[PDB]
């Protein structure tokens, strides 16, 4: 019962944490794509206002 | 204002997301929902005891 | 929403912790109970096999029983959760005194006042709870084990040692374990259904 | 047109929010129901197994059931949406009184 | 809404199923339909008696 | 008769309980496969909306 | 279930968070104007102090 | 929580069952319902006498 | 009794130790999968910030 | 000492402090964003009118 109690403290919902891991990968990658786009827009500006 | 635009809120989300996925791994790899850090030092000190 | 979500995550945490406490005390009381089965075996033998056993035989038995007492007391004085002696029989004696209860509260709900009130009262000295411990009878047969040689004097004749009272102490001690575990498991079921709600509602 | 378009965007928003309320109360009532299944199990046992169970046994059961009651009440008094206790049984008792609905 | 989808009802079923199979074992291993917990403390207290 | 009475209280339908055990294994595994799929769909989304 | 020390560990964390909130409200300046000075524009029912 | 599950109640039943069958043998082999141990030292001391 | 005493000193709970063995295999493999992922993320970064 | 018994520390008041603190942040940000929208539409007017 005591190791179970500990296990509740250290309970990893491994499915949750893999899922959340997945999500955070997705979110990182998406945000970086948008950072690229943030660097693309002012180049378009550069040409258009040259 | 080309030199002032970097979608810095996106950059902040980036830092956040990288740390987030990192934390997920660390718990997954270690099999520990508990933190190494004192965040929830109550539950930690309990499990220590 | 997030305030409540996060509160439901910590609610699930707190309720699971509730369960950990429960099952700790539960298994301890199961072992206590198993002892009490052995005790009653030793009570029926501590019918002296009538008169056939001698005073030394009753003392051999009584050595075994006092040993078992020391084990029951060991259960009730080793079963801790986070230091809290969960089978401290004086933990939550209601007493009709609110000031002296240590109410085993479990705050689960993310909203205020959403608490569960639980009661601990069992221990080795807690056997026939007539109201409290009576004396040599009703509690201290569980502790002191009256079947020494006083039994051989009055195997039936006076109820106080006449086999009757002793067996009644054991029977009620068991019944108090039964009801303690009954409350305990009632709360177990509560936290089961609580968690199911916390999970669905949280989702 | 745009007035209606934008109103339809906020309409979709409001309806999805409706759904969120619904599914909240829904899952809560599903759990309530599951409890009630357990209750009826305890009713059939609280046929006393006829007479075989004793008064203490019925009290053990009743402790379990009153515990379940406290859980049902917990459902109906914890299921909130934006503070609105969605399973407040006195929320919309029609009453035949429009003033109190 | 990628970051919000995890089929959390499936996850809830998962927790349920794991506990379910666990209970099955515990009864199988112990040979006990009775509970350790007070669930059906009536029948328990009877068998105790 | 008394040990039989107890046995009725503690009656394990061992066949039932092995069967139910089996089922709950199946159900756990199936649900986890679906959790994987729940993590797969938003990745498809990520690519498709990149 | 938590003990007094556990509540103190939590409380250490919370007082730390307080110090961070106070840090927000006492670092958020615009042109020196502590924009989250909670006493900036307390209406007070006193026009003189707003 | 894979690293925390071992059906430890089953393991406890295992230890119990192994000792149980052991005791059965010991009595069967020796032809002794009596214990070597003082468990029921009353009946033992009687049979000694 | 003496060989039993020794046996208690050298008591292998063979079931425990097979179980713990199993677990540690699982844990090793899982951790290595995560190390792969730790090597995958910065590659995603490389492309995304190219 | 009093996990619920007196409201002052009985978990109730504390959670209410947090809840209202949040609600005050919510309303502060509500005013703040109201003005944000104002200046959005202001600038749109300033731009069109200026033109």
């Amino acid at each position: 019962n005591l190791t179970a109690a500990e296990s509740r403290i250290r309970d990893v919902d491994m499915a949750k944490e893999m899922s959340e891991f997945t999500k955070n990968n997705i979110l990182s990658q998406a945000s970086q794509a948008m950072l690229a786009q943030a660097n693309q827009q002012p180049q378009n500006v550069l040409q258009l206002l040259r | 204002i080309n030199h002032n635009i970097a979608a810095l809120n996106t950059l902040n989300r980036l830092s956040s997301n990288n740390s987030a996925s990192q934390k997920n791994m660390e718990k997954l790899s270690s099999g520990l929902r508990i933190n190494r850090a004192g965040d929830d030092a109550a539950g930690l000190a309990i499990s220590e005891k | 929403m997030r305030g409540q979500i996060r509160g439901l995550e910590m609610a699930s945490k707190n309720s699971q912790d509730g369960i950990s406490l429960i099952q700790t005390a539960e298994g301890a009381l199961t072992e206590t109970h198993a002892i009490l089965q052995r005790v009653r075996e030793l009570v029926v033998q501590a019918g002296n096999t009538g008169t056939q056993d001698k005073a030394t035989d009753l003392q051999s038995i009584q050595d075994g029983i006092s040993a078992l007492t020391d084990e029951i007391d060991g259960i009730s004085n080793r079963t801790e959760f986070n230091g809290k002696k969960l089978l401290d029989g004086t933990y939550k004696v209601d007493t009709a005194t609110p000031a002296n209860q240590k109410n085993l509260v479990f705050q689960i709900g993310a909203n205020a006042t959403q608490q569960i009130s639980v009661n601990i009262e069992d221990m080795g000295a807690d056997a026939l709870g007539i109201k409290e411990a009576d004396g040599s009878i009703a509690a201290l047969h569980s502790v002191n084990d009256l079947d020494v040689t006083k039994f051989a004097d009055n195997a039936a004749d006076c109820a106080d040692i006449g086999f009757d009272a002793q067996l009644k102490v054991v029977d009620e001690a068991i019944n108090q374990v039964s009801s303690q575990r009954a409350k305990l498991g009632a709360v177990q079921n509560r936290l089961e259904h609580t968690i199911n709600n916390l999970s669905a509602s949280g989702e």
